[PDB]
């Protein structure tokens, strides 16, 4: 599944609920460190509905659990991920991704 | 603002055709299907809007999952961005406890493939010019190796026709379904070549693809195989240019020699055996437009890929054609 690790510490009591939206940044990996996406490349905050499944399971899960202003590498696995078929041209079949993630704010 | 301006504005270097890996869930979950468009051999067509936008999205059946996977693959390892390229804007695995289902997010064109158009619609001199011209300059680009960050390595169709060219609002051409493409990486002398149980349509087949003979190791090949292919959609769409109300009934190329859904056997009796081509009108030799869409045909046909004109050339001779007539 995912494996949420602290980088910094958030205010320890907003979590996202279903319905909300999540406010992020973040940098997503290959194992092998290879980047494959980055909204602050993009300098610009990506944007989700919690609960509609916009992003990957491990996402869903893994924020679920920040509170506002944390920090944290989620590292997934590919049945948490793109699994067996990954995604064309970006994400290799059973990828365990890793992600380096910030929930700016709710919405 | 657009999703082509969304599009714009998170590319990076580094990013493919559309848009960013996760924006694109996002964009794809978002969408509003409205209308059943077509119902191809490789799935169903959707007319879909996203806040309001229409776009189009291409859900593929269980049996192209490698189509929909080269498609989506070429548009995010090749940089694609081109006015007579149908626009990508994101790909996406929806698969439910239920069904897996295959999407494809693109432009949305009304008119439809070129197919389409030219069984409705007649066409004009110069009507015949826009579509040639830009049909043309869209494969010369596919086939173009192009040096940079903005870069992009040659690519080679392999399924060329009518029903895989949309036509735009502004009578212009954009090539699309690029799900059997090749890509030529120069880098390493090497053709990718993608995995599929599905090949070409076979009434298009170049010769040499009929017979098997076609050197698969050198790029060089499949362009000119696609050149055999965009000159029997030249065919088609002279066959409709309407002077003084005179034109054909639209056709598909070999239309007269075959049945329809020719087999590959049939395809080779008539085009390596018999060395037929799609009948070109002595008419067209008078009025200098057909006459000069009949010489590039031709110069399309010819058994031996190497002596076949180029998407360049075409793209060339075809603009002295169109500043000669307005």
């Amino acid at each position: 599944g995912v494996q949420v690790e602290t980088i910094s510490p958030g205010d320890g009591r907003t979590f996202p609920k279903r319905g909300q939206t999540c406010v992020v940044h973040y940098t997503g990996m290959l194992e092998d460190g290879k980047k494959f996406d980055s909204s602050r490349d993009r300098n610009k905050p990506f944007k989700f509905m919690l609960g509609k499944q916009e992003v990957i399971r491990g996402w869903e899960e893994g924020v679920a659990q920040m509170s506002v202003g944390q920090r944290a590498k989620l590292t997934i696995s590919p049945d948490y991920a793109y699994g067996a078929t990954g995604h064309p041209g970006i994400i290799p079949p059973h990828a365990t991704l890793v992600f380096d993630v910030e929930l700016l704010k709710l919405e | 603002t657009t999703l082509k301006d969304l599009i714009y504005d998170m590319t990076t270097s580094g990013s493919g055709s559309g848009l960013p890996l996760l924006v694109q869930r996002t964009i794809a979950r978002t969408i509003v299907l409205q209308e059943s468009i077509g119902k191809g051999r490789f799935g169903e067509v959707w007319r879909g809007k996203w806040r309001g936008e229409e776009v189009a999205v291409k859900i593929f059946s269980s049996r192209e999952e490698r189509s929909w996977f080269r498609e989506a693959e070429i548009y995010q390892t090749v940089m694609l961005r081109h006015e007579n390229i149908l626009g990508f804007i994101a790909a996406d695995n929806k698969d439910n406890g239920t069904w897996t289902q295959l999407w494809l997010v693109s432009d949305y064109h009304e008119h439809g493939s070129l197919f389409d158009y030219l069984n409705r619609y007649t066409v004009t001199v110069e009507g015949m010019i826009k579509l040639a011209l830009s049909t043309a300059s869209g494969l010369a680009h596919l086939h173009m190796e192009i040096v940079g960050t903005q870069g992009k390595p040659a690519i080679a169709h392999r399924d060329l026709k009518s029903k895989n060219i949309l036509v735009k609002k502004n009578g212009t051409c954009c090539i699309a379904d690029l799900g059997l493409a090749v890509r030529h990486d120069s880098a390493t002398d090497t053709i990718d070549i993608a995995p599929n149980h599905r090949v070409g349509t076979k009434r298009y087949m170049a010769p040499e693809v009929l017979d098997d003979s076609i050197n698969m190791k050198h790029f060089e090949s499949f362009k000119r195989a696609d050149i055999y292919a965009m000159g029997l959609v030249f065919w088609e769409i002279a066959r409709r240019c309407s002077i003084g109300g005179i034109h054909e009934d639209y056709q598909l190329p070999y239309y007269d020699l075959v049945p329809s859904d020719p087999s590959v056997e049939e395809m080779r009796k008539v085009v390596c055996e018999q060395k037929l081509r799609p009948n070109i009108p002595n008419r067209w030799q008078s009025c200098e437009a057909l006459r000069v869409m009949a010489k590039i045909m031709r110069e399309c046909w010819y058994a031996n890929g190497a002596a076949r004109l180029t998407a360049l050339r075409i793209k060339k001779t075809l603009s002295q054609l169109s500043q000669q007539e307005g």
